[PDB]
């Protein structure tokens, strides 16, 4: 019984790893269907009640059911991608962790620099009876406490790593293990490592798109209690496309400075705002009216607030939406604190922010353009220009299809790992010896068979 | 060295012809790719 | 057929002056501007139409009593009353205006959502006047450089 | 008329405190 629905529940598991994406189109397509049923609410008549204006009738059942779904898709969505990306990221974070224990001592010799919040958090899988999980070295412990256990103690070492250093001779000696059934109780209390799980999910929590997920889901469930929260599962086109994303990257790439000039921005209107509240009061006046007077300018706070809120929106400045300065005796000095306003803050430093994000878009639009380009101006692993090869008709094409192609060194590393240690050649050797020492010389770096040859071949 | 027809001159210069070469220099010379350059010139010809 | 037309109707010879823009170089290339950019465009106009959604559901939802849009007390002429009015006011009026949708909406002084209506114009004045309208121009600019 | 620049202060600390600020301000 137990294999059969864990067969079951592992098959399920898959599927949802497999149709992840299929089913987040599907959760795009339920909140396109609920937003455009959304766009037909009115308000009716004190209690006031949002009701469909519908003719045919049936959009209220079919908005409930289509909530409903958005809910399942987006649960399933979730599922799909831990049960598909989750691993790859901890696989990555197991690997860097091993290598820095092993190769920098940073959890026996170095200790984490006390601000790095995932430096931190990697200590608790250490001393976990299941380190590497997705991570292929089930050795590591063992290569750690020989590489650092005789200089700074074997039993600190062996603590540290939560292991039995006296286990490894009595296990060459004899294996000592048995298999056993799986209808005992208890059994997955003993298999279950409740600080290695914990590990797990904090990573995951620290992982932006499952963050983004969780947000997701959480949108959707407040969906059920009110509608309009669906509306904001129509941003999910801006991470759909690309040159969405660009767009909203761009706000945030040019981050600290845009930040900076709107500071700047606002202690000039605080300036501004200053002068007026010292000398020209008696102009803000916002009352279309004699009977009672608006004034906006009588306290700071006010004052600060209407300038922001009126002077930079408004086309000419303050000017245009404060009082006519004609016949006065600060005619002339008021003049000339509506234009600086209307040169400064309008004409210059809305500018300036504009600009920021706008220049933020069309580099990234460059830096991808220049990124397509490459690739296709110079090789990959040689780094050798297009040109050299293109002296024969499709030279570069065959280059990076046939001699120098990237998916044919994974493959080719794929294949060293596959193949037994006694069978390598001496140039599956070599390049084995050089990958486990990491000595990427064997890569070529601007030369190539063509290049060496390049008398004997024609 | 080959022999040149006035004829063939003549409808060089008649202005259809200037205008698909135009159209041809351009389309080779911004988005042509150099490696079928040839290719596309000798087409050009035949097309001429 | 447009010439033909223009028998059934005098005013459909009007559609034979865009034949200068085929006969002009630099016209061809303005034309083209439009439609080069063509995918980046319609997505940026398609996020435009987004973000603009997102602020007639916030007033609907929110700051209903600020769209009368009726000179005199007689009759009120509400506009966010429901949400197909309310989306169609805010994309026919508040992209075109200087300031955004608050240069046409009443004023938020001595109000209890004062705050939160003030944050509202502002963020429609910059997401979508400053940034979005002024990125879907630029698209075409850059395209005719 | 005769206007005066006067604080809208709730806990009324801030008039001693701002007075002190300006004297810490120009002695840095
Ligand atoms: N060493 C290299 N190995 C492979 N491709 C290389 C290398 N150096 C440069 N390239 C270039 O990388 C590109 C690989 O093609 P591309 O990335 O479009 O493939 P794809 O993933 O199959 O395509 P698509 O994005 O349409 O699914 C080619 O333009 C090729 O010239
Ligand atoms: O080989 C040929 N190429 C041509 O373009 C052509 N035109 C006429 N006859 C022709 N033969
Ligand atoms: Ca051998
Ligand atoms: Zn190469």
């Amino acid at each position: 019984f137990w294999k059969k629905i864990i067969a079951y529940q592992q098959k399920l598991l898959n599927y949802f790893a497999r149709n992840f994406y299929n089913m987040r189109m599907l959760a795009l397509f339920v909140a396109f269907a609920i937003n455009f049923i959304l766009l037909f609410y009115k308000v009716s008549t004190i209690a006031v009640h949002y009701v469909l204006e519908e003719s045919s009738g049936y959009m209220e059942p079919t908005l409930r059911i289509l909530a409903i779904l958005h809910t399942v898709i987006s649960f399933f969505c979730i599922i799909g991608y831990y049960c598909l990306k989750v691993p790859l990221v901890i696989f990555k974070r197991e690997k860097e962790v091993a290598r820095k224990l092993e190769f920098d001592g940073l959890y026996i010799t170095e200790q984490p620099s006390e601000d790095d919040i995932k430096g931190q958090w990697d200590r608790l899988v250490i001393n976990t009876q299941s380190f590497p999980n997705n991570y292929w070295d089930k050795f590591v412990k063992r290569k750690v406490m020989d590489k650092y256990g005789e200089f700074y103690g074997r039993d600190r070492i062996s603590e540290l790593l939560g292991m039995d250093k006296a286990a490894l001779d009595f296990s060459d000696a004899r294996e000592k293990k048995k298999p056993k059934k799986d209808s005992s109780l208890s059994a997955v209390l003993n298999s279950i490592d409740v600080k290695y799980q914990m590990w797990k999910l904090g990573v995951v929590f620290t992982d932006n798109s499952f963050l983004y997920l969780a947000w997701y889901m959480t949108m959707s469930v407040l969906g059920h209690y009110n509608n309009f929260f669906f509306a904001a599962h129509l941003l999910d086109i801006a991470m759909g496309f690309k040159t969405l994303r660009t767009i909203l990257s761009s706000v945030t790439h040019n981050g600290k400075q845009l930040v900076l000039t709107v500071g700047l921005l606002a202690v000039v209107v605080y300036l501004y705002t200053v002068v007026a509240f010292n000398f020209f009061r008696k102009f803000y006046n916002k009352s279309e009216d004699g009977d009672t007077p608006d004034m906006k300018c009588d306290d700071m706070l006010t004052c600060y607030m209407f300038h922001m809120y009126v002077g930079v929106r408004a086309g000419g400045g303050i000017g245009d939406e404060i009082e006519d300065p004609a016949g006065d005796e600060y005619e002339i000095y008021r003049i000339i604190f509506d234009i600086t306003f209307f040169f400064f803050v309008i004409v210059i430093l809305l500018a300036i922010i504009q600009g920021l994000i706008i220049d933020a878009f069309g580099e990234l639009r460059d830096q991808q353009e220049q990124v397509k380009e490459d690739m296709e101006t110079k090789c990959f692993i040689c780094g050798i220009g297009n040109d050299y090869f293109d002296t024969v008709p499709h030279g570069f094409e065959t280059h990076t299809l046939q001699e120098h192609n990237l998916a044919n060194y994974l493959f080719f590393l794929m294949y060293l790992i596959n193949k037994d240690e006694t069978e390598h050649t001496g140039q599956e050797s070599y390049v084995w010896k050089m990958y486990q020492e990491r000595c990427w010389e064997f890569f070529p770096a601007g030369d190539c068979f063509r290049k060496q040859y390049e008398d004997q071949l024609n | 060295y080959f022999e040149i027809s006035e004829s063939s001159r003549t409808q060089w210069e008649k202005p259809q012809v200037k205008e698909s070469k135009r159209q041809f220099i351009f389309d080779v010379v911004n988005e042509g790719g150099e490696k079928e350059k040839m290719e596309l010139f000798v087409n050009f010809c035949e097309d001429t």
